[PDB]
């Protein structure tokens, strides 16, 4: 019962994928 | 017998595993051969405002590697992300 870890960040270099 | 690994990748959704493409080159889009180095990789995290020491993701990738071959695949991408979460050794 966990959060994914900081990941997102990469998919926001893209341009913002999932940023939120 | 890495079942963390078997659902976190089930567990995923067709945007992540398409997005999963789409990092892996931008990662790569310099790169000639097509595999993400340790320096690459940490080229990235410098310019995300953070420093993480070429020692660790050196020993990260090879801690994450198939074969052994010193560069993460889509295979070996995908693992990387849940050996942190299950981090033990
Ligand atoms: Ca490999």
């Amino acid at each position: 019962r966990r959060v994914r870890i900081s990941a997102d960040a990469m998919m926001q270099a893209l341009l913002g994928a999932r940023a939120k | 017998m890495d079942d963390i690994y078997k659902a976190a990748v089930e567990q995923l959704t067709e945007e992540q595993k398409n997005e999963f493409k789409a990092a892996f080159d931008i990662f790569v889009l310099g790169a000639e051969d097509g595999c993400i180095s340790t320096k690459e990789l940490g080229k990235v995290m410098r310019m995300l405002g953070q420093n993480p020491t070429p020692e660790e993701l050196q020993e990260m990738i090879d801690e994450v590697d198939e074969d052994g071959s010193g560069t993460v695949d889509f295979d070996e991408w995908l693992v990387m992300m849940v050996r942190c979460m299950k981090d033990d050794s």
